[PDB]
RNA sequence: GACAAUGGUAGGAGAGCGUUCUAAGGGCGUUGAAGCAUGAUCGUAAGGACAUGUGGAGCGCUUAGAAGUGAGAAUGCCGGUG
RNA sequence: UAACUUGGGAGUCAGAACAUGGGUGAUAAGGUCCGUGUUCGAAAGGGAAACAGCCCAGACCACCAGCUAAGGUCCCAAAAU
RNA sequence: ACCGAUAGUGAACAGUACCGUGAGGGAAAGGUGAAAAGCACCCCGGAAGGGGAGUGAAAUAGAACCUGAAACCGUGUGCUUACAAGUAGUCAGAGCCCGUUAAUGGGUGAUGGCGUGCCUUUUGUAGAAUGAACCGGCGAGUUACGAUUUGAUGCAAGGUU
């Protein structure tokens, strides 16, 4: 129910090793625009 | 004035050897082995680096018992499952793998810790009489007793 | 040379500043901005606002070529908390931290 | 007058703090643990001190009896014999000379053989 | 004498005692007074006779 | 070229040329100092002493009486309230060996 | 100089370190005081210096005097932060 | 090499195991109550695997010198295969 | 030979916030600079914030403004770590990296030996007996008047108000 002893600094860091986001798909626009998610339209601010 | 040698791994120089387990006594060959494997038999033995020589057990299926070892000497493996302790004779494990039965033999008389783990990895037992490894060209014995 | 910009006293926690903020530690710029535009956390568009703040200093105070500038440094500190409670049941009382961080971009061209 | 602490108490545990520099964690950052950290190593140390002496006493007579099996002795009966030969070379000098210098441990050898 | 250089005389002042102010000094914890009993407490002693 | 000592209450191997740490004698920087008491003698022609080989000398120069680093004592009982602790610098003396007179 | 002694809880005895203030003497300080930070320094211990960075106006030393004079523990009190 | 007398200041009044002479209990108890020693309490070091009370021994501080006690000398692990 | 912002009044800015039907209880909160000279103007931004320029001896003195410790949170790096069983140290010790209050120097640590925190209370505690999340500040034999004994000093068959 209640933690027995506190949590170090190395413990509680070696938890969150896998706690992180990834970069997204990020096609490019070839016609006109800049980045686009891909497999996605952007009608504005892209060709694609 | 602190004057003492110690060993480098710039220093050591570990030659092979040949035993040979025929008509020998477990144990008595077994300690003098272990003595080897370990720097013991040597000047400039320093404990906390490895110092010691390769070994090569040959027949190891010729090797002996005195008393009445061969059928009460259980062995008695655990394996961490309720009620899952196993079991068998020194007399069926020299008949089948005489191998490990001379191997668990010296590796007990080795030190449990990270350098005593290492130096058991040069021990090389074989059931018969030839071995593979004629390229590290090795010398012959003769145990002391 | 090197420009940076600082965002003081923003209102979200840091331990969800830096989890984007470590997408585009080492970067060069126009790509930082590609990930900042496609990540979807809510604290993509103030570090945008950050870098490009950094992207116009670098270009109107020290004359650098935009076109060649990397992501030096990214990192948020804390700021001052808020101290807040909550009602909770049978007439307790619990806190509630509303945490702020600063935010530092620097960009660089690489030279001497 | 009074008399308001500043500046002792910080100073006193700094010191014990610096003390404990290289320990694991919180026992190079926390004053309670760091002083009781190295109290008990002030401790270790004065029983190590001790057991140095032991310990080089025991490396010394290995290496010597390593280098006398090589004669056909044991290094109960080398000692023995150099005893009774008058011989008083330390057992940490025995040793260095029988790692540099092997024609010279063979002639204390024969003289310890020789006394028997 | 100078009024920056007083010596009193040998032998005639001393230094108080102060008790419980560490353990060194010999008067430290329980500060002379032993462990739990009628003595030990604040005003604890009894009625002299 | 090969010479066992014996001065303070322990034995040194010594050679020419060769810095040596003992503990303090009574000598004044920049003298010579004379160990008349000598076990072995190796090298070349081997000499085993007696105990002592008889003649034998080993002079050196005397560099730098000086005092070691500083060691701290600290002990303590549990839970007595009992602790001492004491500082300790032990001296010694440097020399240079010169000749050995076999 | 020879000889001897030197484990220690309740507890007895002795000798000291440091803090704030006062008196007399003698000093330092915008060419940088106190405080704070770092260092591989000195003393048998409590502790004392020196150098460098920060700081921006006060502070040591000698002898004596006087005390709100020393904290790691009280399910201690207040604040901050996990 | 102590003892006694006079005066200032105490703390202690819950003890434990082992050996031995006894009561009680059942020639039970790591039981309980007395006599006589020792050790712990307030005592580190070596041995008894580990193990306040058993065996050897009483730590002023250095040292990479030597001789011994109890206990030990095939390997773990110092010394007689 | 009183305090110096947790002190000194509860109160240096208040019997007020606030709590209670009421009688009543009762806080926290001082410091830019010598002088406001308190940042014209330009740039990114909806703003908030920021980078330059300028004021000033100083702006890491910019109003959350003297100094700015510790807990705690991050970024970058020199040495090290994915076959290993631990009160986290200590003694021995290669390899790699540096160069000091210059002295038989400093950082890290492959591998080996030894090693069950502190306090209180107990015959006896690693104790699965008590206490402490961590860091900082505050927090406990004092004074008056009597008695007795010891040291010091003056005078002495006298001594003292
Ligand atoms: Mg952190």
């Amino acid at each position: 129910a209640v933690p027995k002893r506190r949590t170090s600094k190395t413990r509680k860091n070696k938890r969150r090793t896998h706690f992180k986001i990834s970069v997204p798909g990020m096609t490019e626009c070839p016609n006109c625009g800049e980045y686009k998610l891909s497999h996605r339209v952007c009608k504005n601010c892209g060709s694609y | 004035m602190r004057q003492t040698f110690m060993a480098n791994e710039s220093n050591i120089e570990r030659k092979w050897y040949v035993i040979d387990a025929e008509g020998q006594t477990l144990g008595r060959l077994s300690s003098e082995v272990a003595s080897i494997l370990r720097g013991k038999n040597k000047v400039t033995y320093t404990p906390h680096v490895d110092t010691g020589d390769y070994v090569i057990v040959i027949n190891a299926s010729k090797i002996e018992f005195t008393g009445n070892k061969e059928t009460d000497k259980v062995y008695y493996r655990h394996s961490n499952h309720p009620g899952g302790i196993k079991s068998i004779t020194a007399g069926e494990l020299r008949r089948t793998n005489p191998e490990r039965l001379i191997e668990n033999s010296i590796k007990g008389m080795l030190p449990s810790t990270r350098l005593g783990e290492k130096q058991g990895k040069k021990l090389f037992v074989y059931g018969g009489a030839e071995h593979p490894h004629a390229a590290q060209q090795p010398e012959n014995y003769e145990l002391r007793g | 040379m090197e420009a940076k910009a600082v965002a003081r006293t923003i209102r979200i926690a840091p331990r969800k500043v830096r989890l984007v903020l470590d997408l585009i530690r080492g970067k060069n710029a126009a790509e930082a901005i590609a990930i900042l535009k496609l990540t979807n956390k809510a604290s993509s568009p103030v570090i945008e606002k950050v870098l490009m703040s950094a992207l116009a200093n670098a270009e109107h105070n020290y004359d650098m070529n935009t076109d060649e500038l990397v992501v030096k440094e990214a990192y948020a500190n804390e700021g001052p908390t808020l101290k807040r409670f909550r009602p909770r049941a049978q007439g307790r009382a619990s806190a509630i931290n509303k945490r702020t961080s600063h935010i530092t971009i620097v960009v660089s061209d690489g030279k001497e | 007058p009074r008399v308001k602490g500043g500046t002792v108490t910080r100073a006193r545990r700094k010191k014990t703090i610096k003390l404990a520099k290289g320990y694991f964690g919180s026992k190079h950052t926390l004053y309670k643990v760091a002083k009781q950290q190295v109290m008990k190593s002030g401790q270790y140390a004065f029983r190590d001190r001790r057991q140095r002496k032991r310990d080089f006493r025991k490396l010394w007579i290995t290496r010597i009896n390593a280098a006398a099996r090589q004669h056909e002795m044991s290094y109960s009966r080398l000692m023995n014999g150099l005893k009774k030969a008058g011989i008083d070379i330390n057992r940490k000098m025995l040793s260095e000379i029988a790692i540099s210098d092997e024609k010279a441990f063979a002639q204390l050898v024969t003289k310890a053989k020789d006394a028997l | 004498m100078k009024l920056h250089e007083l010596k009193p005389a040998e032998g005639s002042r001393k230094e108080r005692n102060r008790v419980g102010r560490g353990v060194a000094t010999g008067n430290g914890k329980t500060s002379g007074r032993g462990h739990k009993g009628q003595k030990a407490r604040s005003g604890g002693g009894v009625r002299p006779g | 070229m090969f010479a066992i000592i014996e001065t303070g209450g322990k034995q040194i191997k010594v050679e020419e040329g060769q810095e040596i740490f003992v503990e303090k004698l009574d000598v004044n920087e920049g003298d010579t100092f004379t160990f008349d008491k000598v076990l072995f003698v190796g090298g070349d022609s081997v000499k085993v002493g007696a105990p002592t080989v008889e003649g034998a000398t080993v002079t050196a120069t005397v560099n730098k009486q000086g005092r070691g680093k500083k060691i701290t004592v600290f002990t303590y009982k549990r839970r007595k309230n009992s602790k001492r602790k004491k500082g300790h610098r032990q001296p010694y003396t440097k020399l240079t060996i010169d000749k050995i007179n076999a």
